[PDB]
């Protein structure tokens, strides 16, 4: 329920991680700033998730014009590879299909019975950034081949 | 040796096409699905029951007994399918076979798929692109609109009948939409008017095009008659299933309940 | 058994002349839960078969014509125990699946003594005034007033269906042809021209009499997913203590 | 989502001043379940949000004012708009849920040629003839008769509530210390005593016209449990062919 206002700093928070070495702080650091909940303003939650796991900054050399060399034109994003889109695509469809699947949990009826359908793989097209990926889902309870 | 077999593919595949693949083409040319092709996307696979699949109109004047103006369907696909699992009574009305006019079998075969939902007790959905009543029927469409007028004053509050407006739709076609109980529409595809812009134009002396007198935007911003406006044919069939599941099947049903997490 | 069972024996169960016969009880076990089917009064009026069967689990009631004997011809006693059958059945919430094969009543002074007038009235009450859902399969032929007594699409039928091979018309092609043609005196062209236009199911079909015209394999599949939908069928009459059977 | 989360964000969303405005439809996602609303007419008539979404599982009806456009006020475009969703609600055994904030009907020359009453009419009626249970919740202000037609206690609602934010009064403080002290010439003070003793729940909340004054953030806990207890509501009422709305 906080607003942020034009008048003070758009400070929203200041978030700290300990560890025994600078890789464990690291990985806290990682680890809570993937599970921390803004909705509703426009955040740099982003950029620091970026820096963080930033090979340069892991190394250690590091200057006042990190975040001016590393980033030229400007803020991008996470470049994911191969497999962390493959991996993202996989969770997108593992959620659409959960998605359809509750859709069809209704309440008993007793007059009007429902016939839950049994798609058993579903076929999908995925356009992510501009590249279309054809995507074959199959559920057996909790689990979900794709 | 008999063709009988051979003409009910004969029939199968003439009804499938419709009016025609050019017709088709142009259809898509202009950024719109087929009636075959919306149920398909609308309903789930493998559970469309089609009915009055070989009707044909009874007209035999002004040129309409040749063999030529035979199209089996008779502008109109009726059936019965499952959205999620549960029943629905469904038809599209197909703009290829005579711009989707409305003859005596069209009126028929609507009426028939309405009576059996309202004995079974199931929700009716209404895919509408249709140029209005056949001219050369005479008074069977008028009839037939009359019909349906009667059916959905029957049927409301008994059961929901949903409309969704997918092309331009004049003439009496557009007051069965209004007698349902939700509108939907397609935005720069779809049209509600009584009167073209010709005929304004020729009477009250105005210049006003078809998107201003009953585009999407006049019916969903200034008109109230419509409720809401989808961006094309895809989308509006999704939002059309996602809304579906809302609603109960019948007056006699409690409201949905589903599961929360 | 499986709702959605196939059963492609009965493609070609139905010969291709009209004079031909073929067991209606094998399509009945071919088409009901596990091929089995309790059948009443075997050995009485053998011209029409009734029983009780299961489809996906649930009791229906099924009456046919036997095309063995007679020729599928109704008649008093067949009449009066399809009357009977049906009424019971309609009386306790109990589906009925129809098989149609019949070239009308067979005539003869016997019948007409007997009151076969009423016992047609009798089988056309009964199939007249069931609320239960009725599903009807149209295997050869329904000519004349007979088709509308064996639960025809009209009599407040809930879905009608038609084998490629059916037929249905007023009565056969000759009689039609010498009650109309009579002037032309010849049958070179007329008959050909019924046959091709008159002996087959498409005039039902194009006035929507039937609602599609199926493969018999299909039969099973086709009444069962029926069966699902019309569970709750409900209808509404005016209101009267009973009604005058023509017994 | 679990029926008794709590939603702290409602806390201030309602500004202290009465001059400011918010937006509604925050209050209806952070309400409803998984935060999803399928709106109806969204582009048409904006001063009034109706639409549909779910509590627990079961579906509902959302009606509420938008204080964001022309300040909350009623018009005919959302009279005619809130009336038949609501009228489609009850017909279907939908359960209402209403969010109060109108200062009233919006005046002028043009409403009353176009036919305000009528409309607002159509509005009443519609709310008033419900029998599927209905929630309200007041969350600014509800002044004259538009706290009438906004499903009141006394149109047999079944729940209503009010934030601490809330205003029932007859109208606005200006008016009715003009029309009660005219020769006083001392408003200086009767400001003082008016605005505090009137500008409150507390005159509406004495006499049971809201069931209780509930925190914002426990709104979505306080609706489900009525939702659970309320899915048995039966009435009565006289018969008659049909009633005359006022259209
Ligand atoms: C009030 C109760 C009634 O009796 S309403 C009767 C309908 N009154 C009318 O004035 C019909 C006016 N129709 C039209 O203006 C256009 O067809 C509309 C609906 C705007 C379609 O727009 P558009 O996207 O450009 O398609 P189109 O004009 O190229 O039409 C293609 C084919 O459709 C046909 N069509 C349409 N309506 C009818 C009709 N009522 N009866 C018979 N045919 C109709 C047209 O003949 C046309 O045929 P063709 O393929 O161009 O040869
Ligand atoms: C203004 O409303 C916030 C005051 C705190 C910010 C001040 S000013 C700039 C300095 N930089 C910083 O991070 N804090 C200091």
């Amino acid at each position: 329920g906080s607003d942020i206002s034009i008048y003070y700093d758009p400070m929203i928070s200041k978030l700290i991680t300990y560890g025994s070495d600078r890789t464990e702080a690291l990985k806290r650091m990682a680890d809570a700033l993937d599970n921390y909940v803004i909705r509703g303003v426009t955040h740099n939650i982003a950029l620091l998730r970026e820096v963080i796991i930033n090979s340069r900054f892991v190394k250690g050399d590091i200057s006042t014009k990190f975040l001016s060399d590393v980033y030229p034109d400007g803020f991008k994003g996470h470049m994911l590879t191969k497999s962390e889109k493959n991996q993202l695509l996989a969770i997108a469809s593992s959620l659409f299909v959960a998605f359809q699947l509750r859709a069809q949990h209704f309440q008993e009826n007793s007059r009007m019975p429902v016939i839950k359908p049994d798609i058993a793989n579903w076929e999908l097209s995925v356009k992510l950034h501009d590249k279309v990926h054809t995507v074959v889902a199959s559920n057996n309870g909790s689990v979900f081949s794709v | 040796a008999t063709s009988v077999n051979e003409r009910i593919e004969n029939k199968r595949r003439t009804a499938l096409l419709g009016g025609g693949q050019r017709r088709i083409d142009a259809q898509h040319k202009r950024g719109k699905l087929t009636a075959r092709e919306r149920i398909s996307l609308l309903l789930d696979p493998g559970s469309f029951v089609e009915s009055d699949m070989f009707v044909e109109h009874r007209c035999a004047d002004f040129g309409m007994a040749a063999d030529k103006n035979k199209f089996p369907g008779d502008s109109v696909v009726t059936g019965r399918g499952r959205i999620n699992g549960r029943l629905v009574y469904v038809f599209s009305q197909d703009f290829t076979v005579f711009g989707g006019s409305l003859s005596g079998a069209h009126a028929q075969k609507i009426c028939k798929i309405m009576d059996q939902a309202i004995t079974v007790g199931a929700p009716v959905i209404g895919l509408n692109d249709s140029g209005g009543a056949r001219i050369q029927e005479g008074v069977e469409s008028l009839a037939g609109y009359a019909d349906i007028f009667l059916r959905n004053v029957t049927a409301s509050g008994v059961i929901p009948q949903i409309s969704l407006i997918m092309g331009p739709c004049a003439g009496g076609a557009v007051y069965s939409p209004a007698l349902t109980d939700f509108t939907f529409m397609v935005k720069d595809t779809s049209y509600l008017f009584i009167t073209g812009p010709d005929v304004v134009k020729s009477v009250t002396n105005e210049d006003v095009t078809q998107e201003e007198l009953g585009g999407a935007k006049t019916h969903t911003t200034m008109s109230g008659v419509a409720h809401r406006a989808f961006e094309n044919d895809v989308d509006a069939l999704c939002n059309l299933r996602d809304f579906f599941n809302y609603l109960p099947l019948s007056s006699q049903d409690p409201a949905p309940v589903r599961e929360c997490h | 058994d499986p709702s959605d069972r196939l059963v492609p024996e009965l493609d070609t169960i139905v010969p291709l002349e009209s004079t031909k016969a073929y067991n209606m009880v094998d399509i009945i076990h071919s088409v009901v839960d596990e091929r089995e089917f309790f059948e009443i009064m075997p050995n009485y009026a053998k011209n029409i078969i009734v029983g009780f069967a299961r489809m996906n689990g649930r009791t229906v009631g099924i009456v046919g014509n036997q095309p063995k004997v007679a020729s599928g011809c109704l008649d008093i006693n067949s009449s009066v125990k399809g009357a009977r059958f049906v009424r019971f059945c309609d009386a306790f919430n109990i589906p009925l699946i129809t098989f149609v094969d019949v070239p009308g009543f067979l005539p003869g002074t016997a019948q007409e003594y007997g009151g076969i007038i009423r016992h047609g009235a009798k089988l056309l009450y009964a199939f007249a005034e069931a609320t239960v859902p009725k599903v009807t399969v149209i295997t050869r032929k329904a000519y004349g007033g007979a088709y509308d007594v064996m639960s025809s699409k009209h009599l407040c039928g809930d879905t009608n269906y038609a084998w490629p091979t059916a037929e249905i018309a007023v009565m056969g092609a000759k009689g039609a042809v010498e009650i109309i043609f009579k002037g032309h005196e010849n049958v070179e062209a007329a008959q050909a021209e019924y046959i091709e236009k008159f002996a087959n199911p498409f005039p039902a079909a194009v006035r929507g009499f039937v609602d599609d015209i199926i493969q018999p394999s299909s039969t099973r599949a086709r009444i069962c997913c029926d069966l699902d939908v019309l569970a709750s069928k409900k209808v509404q009459r005016p209101w009267r203590k009973h009604a005058n059977i023509p017994l």
